[PDB]
This record gives structure tokens, C-alpha cells and sequence, in this order.
């Protein structure tokens, strides 16, 4: 349910943190894909649009944004990287013999 | 004074160009108290609108003094990061007009041409004449 | 043996869930996803 | 040795690549039970993206990757990579070093990465800039190894014809490594036992430019041959085309008048 | 759906092929009875 | 899940002219001499297939999901010859 | 819309409406005026 833990994020930091939604949302926007072995992102053109709730996201090539590597993304606009590292699991992929 | 439209004509496939190094400008200041800062090159149809309050750019209006020069320098790299317009490259070459984009920002889409523009910014590109 | 479609793979980074299915003939039925009935979405609650 | 005698498990471990702050492993390398030939073979055959050396490291360690065209880029670095080492082997400049050759074998059966690595083998000649003038260098090389179909397929080619048999094969085998007559002298034995010489490279010749300075043609005169213009059923042609910016390379109307001070 | 992946990406796109083998298979029969049993009929207007 | 399978084949093996066996090939142009395809559609499929459930059993279970599974037929269910294959946005890939 | 039915209008007049849009391209941004309310609540009560 990636789509709807990024819309609820994203829709509460849309006023409390404007500066570093604003930059991050020009600059990465709140989808991406990749195209032949790198990804690029597909920005926002109006200044703000209330990201859809629900979007068939995960299955196909459209990554949700906000959940990349991309130190960048801390770089640009800290308070959002800040938080999305706090959920990535990094355990292990253990198999199964 | 008028029609300083000086086919610019900037071209689709170098609109990456924003990330200049805070975009020339012209500064000056007088006894008027004023701060006005001309914008030099192709970004003289930028209008600050009633977004972008809080950014630096604004709030350096206020500074009764003289201004700093530094200020601006480092205030437009944090506002550069903000402006954005639309555009699509394709295949081939293609002249951007670089009018109708900067209008449909200027004023944030609320023009019915601006319907025509983002929801389908290919009508922007245009081959070697007539933009329209 | 019940558990064999892995539900993760780690990072929410380059998942992409499995993406296997059935040709019939132009009929097409996938396996992880089809807005066909009887499949009831699940109704998960932070409350937990 | 004594790990694996004790545990009987095969080893993964990953490779998080440079710039510290990224944790996403881009790939993994692993480890195999059984240092011989066959076991590689054998663990090839699953995990379904794969790869290895050349290098008599193949016995201890295959690769495993994360896509389908996460291998294309991998696949067309180290093939720079064996292009550049070919070069400084010509000239019998090697390092102090091993690993005869960079490319790599892969058992995906894929129309478009198996293009790519039977061509390969072919253009081992010129020099591609390699992240110095980084560039279309890799669409390049997907667009030629693409360019023969057309050729190789269909008669009226450059074919010459022999190259068809010679790359059919290359493009059918997957299991040989194809050596130009100077590599095989140091391939010796303790690797893919699986290679042959090749010989009988395609003649494509290409320069590199050198640093963002541009490039000027010296346009001649003395020739032999002609080539057509506009097609052989009309009289004047007439290229209506396009145009420059001025935001572009810009036009210095400054005549220079003088050299030094003396001549004011 | 080549329509579907053009302006809205960030939209599900199940329902459609799912509903694509509901009306051919809803399709069939119908047809079925058309040029199976109507075509007479209209043989038969024809000569009215 | 094996009796259900081996339930859809063969009944598989009645319809859907295109399939044979590896060998006889004749006899099956005998047997199948009576469905006269292509008058064949759901109604009959079903009927078919609710059929055989309810001959088999002497023993084995096969009920509770079984119920279930004839329940569910609300999808048009045809199904002459199968392949697993790969999806890329409904893009069915060719055997890599 | 108003002079093309031949209304009485001087011609090219204009109006303002006070507000925007909700369906830019049918999209549903989060209606404009809401901040330009919220940030003038926000800086009267910094002030004061």
C-alpha cells in the first residue's frame, strides 16, 4: 500500500513543512519510472495537486517517489528523507532451503 | 519599451538549461529606496505570483538598506529550484516558443488554453514557423 | 507449502510484484491482481 | 575451503556501491560449494540473472543481478572495459595484473542482450572514451548490434558473406568466448572450457573526439569515387531546414584591430 | 488501454481487460443466434 | 488442488478440438465425433464440468473447496489451450 | 458566451471571478484559494 502511505504523508507535510514539500515536489514529483536501465521522474507542472489517494502503482513501471535511494532526496529537502528512511525494513532476504 | 519579443526561440531539447548558475540579472539602487532586480536572457515573463511567499526572493524586498550582493546571488539558487515549467522532448529537433509555457506558469493554469497545455504538453513544441 | 508467492523482496525500491498469468486464447486471467469479484480487499487498521 | 567443508550452504554477500549514504545492494555477488566447472554450470542454470569472468575467480564466484536490463549496462561497461584492455594488450602494455579478458557469459536467452554480445567480439579495435566523453557510446552500440538484421537476414549486405556463418554462430553458441588471434596466447586452459579464435573483425573505423572543443573538416578536392544527390529521377534538390537560437553559439561581430600596445 | 497509458498512469487498469473477456464472452452466444437463426428471416423479408 | 486439476484436464481433453495426445490421435476423432464444435459455449461448459463433480468421490474429499470453485463461474471460463506466460501492462511476453 | 447570443454587452468586457478552478485538466489540485486563506491567517496572527 505504498500509494496510500504516500498520499497520507503527503497530505499532512502539505502546510506544516511548505518550503521542503514545495522543492521536493518540483523537483522529484511524487512518481517515477525507469526508462532503459536508469530512472528519471515525472514532476509536477501546476505549483500544487492534491496527489490522487488510490493509484495502481505497484504493479507495472510506475515507482511511487519519496521511497528512493537517491541521497539527493535527503539532500534537497531533509524532514521528508528523514522520515522515509525510518520505514525501509533492512533485515536480510534470507532463502529458503 | 514594447514588443521587446526578440525571438529568443530557445530550443526544446536544452530547456535543462534552469539549472544556470542563478540566471543573470541586473541590480541596482537608488535613493527611490526601491529594490529592483531586471532579469537578463530569456526569463523576462517569470512573475513571481502569489506563490512563492516565504521564499527568500520575497522576503529580501523588505531589507530597507542597501542590499548585500551575496543575498542575491544565494536567494536565486534557492528560488531556482522552485520555478518550473512544462515541456516534452521527442525525437527530431523542435523550437520550444517559450511564450505560451511561461504564460500558462505565469498564471497558474487558470486560462482555457492552459487546459490545452497541461493536460497535453506536446501543442508547445512547434517545428520551423507558426507557433500558434 | 502453502507460502511460495514471496510477499517482498526488502526494498520498496525495485519490487514490482510477480507478474505471471494465463493466455487462453486473447483471454488473459494474471494471478496477483484482477478486479474480478470473490476477492475481497482487505480492510487493514492502524488501530492495531 | 574449511568454511564451506563445515556449513554446505552456498555464501551470498552483497556489493552497496560507492557513495556511502546509498544501501540498496545494486547486485550480488555469490560464492559456490564446489570451485569446479560444472557446479558453475549448475548455478548458472537457476537464478535467473547471471553472470561471470573469464578470470580463474570464475571457480569462486558468480554474479546476480536484480533485473532484466540492469545486466545491459553492466554487460556494455565491462564490454569498454575488454576494449580498452585489448588496446593496451596490443601494445603489450599490460598491468600488473591477470583478467585476459573483461566481457562476459550469460545463459538469458534474450533477442536483444544476445545481439549485443555476439556483435561485440567484432568492434574490439577502437577507443569509446570511457567516462571521459561518457555519450551515446552505449545507444550506439545497441543501434549497430540492432543494424545487422537488416543485413544478415536479408541479402544485398556487406555480409562479404562469410561474417554471417562467423556471427551466426557467435549469435547461436552462447557458451564459447570468442578471442581475437592475440588474446587466445593467454587464455590458457583453467576457464570456460568453452572459446575459439576469432579473426576476421568488421572493418568500422570510428574517431573520438577530443575535449568539448568542437571539430573543424578540411572539405577536399582529389578523390576517386562520387555520391548521389537528390534521388536519380529529378533536378534541384532543395533542403528547407531549420534553424539555430542565438542563446545558442552566440555571433561576435568584434573585429580585432590590434596585436600589442604598439600598434595604437 | 493504450489510451489509458497515455494521460493517467497512476490509475488501475484491471477492470478493463477484465471486462473485455466479460463482453466477448457475453458476445458469443448472441452472435450465435443471430446468423444462426435471424438470417432466414431476413432472407425471407427480402422476398416480401 | 491435484483432483481439481486433473478435473479441468480432463474435461479439457473432450472440448477444444486444438489438442491432441502424443500417440493414438485417431480415437479422439472417434470420441469427440459428438460435441460438434463450435456449438459449444458456457452453458454447456458448466454443465459439463458439474457433472463430473458430482460422479466422482469414493473416498477422497474434495467438497468444501470444491463447492467453492464451482461457485465461481461468473468470469467466462473457456479456456482451450493454456500457457503461463509474463505480463507487461497486458502485453503478454513470448517464452524467454 | 454572453455576447455571442447577442446580449447587450459592451463589447470585449470582461468579469472577475473571485475563484478558481478544481478540474485543471481533470486532476483536482487543492483549490488555491485555501492558501492563499491559510498563509494570510498565518502571517496576521505572527503579527500579532
Amino acid at each position: 500500500m505504498l500509494g496510500q502511505i504516500q498520499a497520507r504523508i503527503l497530505y499532512i507535510s502539505m502546510y506544516a513543512f511548505r518550503q521542503e514539500y514545495l522543492k521536493f515536489i518540483t523537483k522529484f514529483g511524487f512518481y517515477y519510472k525507469i526508462v532503459n536501465g536508469r530512472k528519471e521522474y515525472i514532476q509536477v507542472t501546476n505549483q500544487n495537486e492534491r496527489m490522487t489517494e488510490n493509484n495502481d502503482v505497484l504493479t507495472g513501471n510506475l515507482y511511487p517517489s519519496l521511497f528512493t535511494d537517491d541521497p539527493t532526496l535527503s539532500a534537497i529537502a531533509p524532514t521528508l528523507a528523514k522520515i522515509a528512511r525510518l520505514m525501509k525494513p533492512t533485515t536480510s532476504l534470507t532463502p529458503d532451503d | 519599451m514594447i514588443d521587446l519579443r526578440l525571438e529568443e526561440d530557445i530550443l526544446t531539447a536544452t530547456l535543462p538549461e534552469f539549472l544556470s548558475t542563478r540566471p543573470k540579472y541586473r541590480y541596482a539602487y537608488t535613493n527611490t529606496k526601491q529594490q529592483d532586480i531586471r532579469f537578463q536572457g530569456p526569463m523576462r515573463h517569470v512573475r513571481l505570483t502569489h506563490l512563492y511567499k516565504q521564499t527568500k526572493l520575497w522576503n529580501l524586498q523588505y531589507i530597507e538598506r542597501e542590499l548585500a550582493i551575496s543575498e542575491i546571488d544565494d536567494a536565486l539558487d534557492e528560488f531556482i529550484q522552485t520555478f518550473s515549467l512544462p515541456y516534452v522532448i521527442e525525437q527530431g529537433t523542435y523550437k520550444y516558443n517559450m511564450l505560451l509555457g511561461m504564460h500558462a506558469h505565469n498564471v497558474n493554469y487558470q486560462d482555457d488554453v492552459s487546459e490545452l497545455i497541461a493536460n497535453n504538453p506536446q501543442l508547445l513544441n512547434y517545428l520551423d514557423d507558426n507557433p500558434f | 507449502m502453502q507460502n511460495f508467492i514471496p510477499n517482498t523482496d526488502g526494498q520498496f525500491h525495485s519490487f514490482r510484484a510477480c507478474s505471471y498469468a494465463v493466455k487462453d486464447g486473447g483471454n488473459i486471467y494474471r494471478v496477483v491482481q484482477n478486479g474480478d469479484e470473490l476477492n475481497e480487499s482487505l480492510l487493514i487498521d492502524t488501530a492495531i | 575451503s574449511a568454511i564451506f567443508e563445515l556449513v554446505n550452504v552456498d555464501l551470498q554477500i552483497y556489493q552497496y556501491g560507492q557513495n556511502i549514504f546509498n544501501n540498496e545492494a545494486e547486485h550480488t555477488i555469490l560464492f559456490l560449494k564446489d570451485n569446479t566447472n560444472y557446479g558453475v554450470i549448475q548455478a548458472l542454470q537457476k537464478h535467473p540473472f547471471s553472470a561471470t569472468h573469464i578470470n580463474w575467480h570464475l571457480h569462486k564466484h558468480i554474479f546476480v543481478f536484480h533485473s532484466r536490463e540492469q545486466l545491459l549496462n553492466k554487460l556494455l561497461s565491462a564490454g569498454l572495459e575488454d576494449s580498452q584492455l585489448y588496446q593496451r594488450q596490443k601494445t603489450y602494455s599490460t598491468k600488473r595484473g591477470d583478467r585476459p579478458t573483461e566481457r562476459m557469459v550469460t545463459y538469458i536467452e534474450d533477442d536483444h542482450i544476445r545481439r549485443i554480445q555476439a556483435v561485440f567480439p567484432l568492434l574490439l579495435d577502437n577507443i569509446f572514451d570511457v567516462k571521459l566523453h561518457k555519450d551515446s557510446s552505449m545507444t550506439w552500440l545497441k543501434s549497430y548490434a540492432d543494424m545487422i538484421y537488416d543485413s544478415v537476414k536479408n541479402s544485398n549486405s556487406t555480409i562479404t558473406p562469410e561474417i554471417r556463418k562467423l556471427y551466426l554462430r557467435m549469435y547461436n553458441q552462447y557458451m564459447r568466448i570468442f578471442l581475437p588471434i592475440e588474446q587466445y596466447m593467454l587464455y590458457d586452459n583453467t576457464c570456460w572450457p568453452f572459446s575459439e579464435k576469432i579473426t576476421l573483425k568488421i572493418n568500422v573505423r570510428l574517431i573520438s573526439s577530443r575535449e568539448n572543443q568542437p571539430v573543424l573538416w578540411k572539405t577536399p578536392i582529389d578523390t576517386e569515387n562520387l555520391i548521389s544527390i537528390v534521388q536519380p529521377d529529378e533536378p534541384i534538390n532543395k533542403l528547407n531546414f531549420t534553424a539555430i537560437p542565438s542563446t545558442m553559439i552566440r555571433l561576435n561581430d568584434n573585429i580585432t584591430m590590434y596585436r600589442a600596445v604598439k600598434d595604437m | 488501454l493504450r489510451a489509458f497509458a497515455s494521460s493517467f498512469a497512476q490509475r488501475p487498469r484491471a477492470g478493463v481487460t477484465q471486462l473485455k473477456s466479460l463482453l466477448t464472452q457475453l458476445a458469443d452466444p448472441l452472435c450465435l443466434a443471430l446468423d444462426g437463426h435471424v438470417y432466414h428471416l431476413y432472407n425471407v423479408m427480402a422476398n416480401m | 488442488i491435484d483432483a481439481i486439476c486433473s478435473v479441468e484436464g480432463i474435461l479439457l481433453l473432450i472440448l477444444s478440438r486444438q489438442t491432441t495426445i502424443p500417440g493414438y490421435e485417431d480415437e479422439l476423432n472417434k470420441l469427440r465425433t459428438g460435441i460438434s464444435q463450435p456449438k459449444v459455449t458456457e452453458r454447456q461448459y458448466r454443465r459439463a464440468r458439474e457433472s463430473i463433480k458430482n460422479m466422482l468421490g469414493s473416498g477422497d474429499y474434495n467438497v468444501a473447496p470444491l463447492h467453492f470453485l464451482l461457485h465461481t463461474e461468473h468470469r467466462s471460463t473457456k479456456l482451450s489451450k493454456p500457457l503461463i506466460r509474463r505480463v507487461l501492462d497486458n502485453v503478454v511476453q513470448p517464452y524467454v | 458566451r454572453a455576447i455571442a447570443a447577442k446580449f447587450p454587452r459592451f463589447k470585449d468586457s470582461a468579469h472577475l471571478n473571485p475563484y478558481s478552478s478544481l478540474n485543471i485538466g481533470g486532476r483536482t489540485q487543492h483549490s488555491v484559494t485555501y492558501t492563499r486563506m491559510y498563509d494570510a491567517i498565518e502571517e496576521m496572527f505572527n503579527l500579532i
